């Protein structure tokens, strides 16, 4: 349950790292060019492939 | 866009969930108030009713 508290520590704290107003949110980020398929097939997974 | 028709159809889907939710409201407020308005009728009516027996039996007396 520790390794699960600073899950969700740090879950939410970089949750603060977001743009949004009042119908939905813009985040931004950097990903090394050899982890494309895994975030790709990862962010595959959402509602209509975001 | 695709996103642009996600995010405008869910949240004014709910949008009009709340607009449902003030209409029954006011249909709420309209039903209690057609209530009392009859129930004053009736009341009226029935205090009519009762002058008219009492000037009936006046009419009989004289």
């Amino acid at each position: 349950l520790w390794t699960r508290a600073q899950d969700e520590v740090a879950r939410l704290k970089a949750l603060e790292e977001l743009a949004s107003g009042r119908f939905g949110f813009a985040l931004l980020g950097y990903v090394p060019v050899k982890a494309k398929p895994k975030v790709e097939e990862a962010l595959a997974r959402h509602k209509e492939s975001v | 866009s695709k996103l642009e028709a996600i995010l405008s159809q869910e949240v004014e889907a709910e949008i009009q969930a709340l607009l449902q939710e003030a209409e029954a409201k006011a249909e709420a407020v309209k039903r209690e108030a057609e209530e009392k308005a009859k129930a004053l009728l009736q009341a009226r009516e029935r205090a009519l009713e009762a002058q008219y027996r009492a000037a009936l039996r006046r009419a009989e007396s004289a």
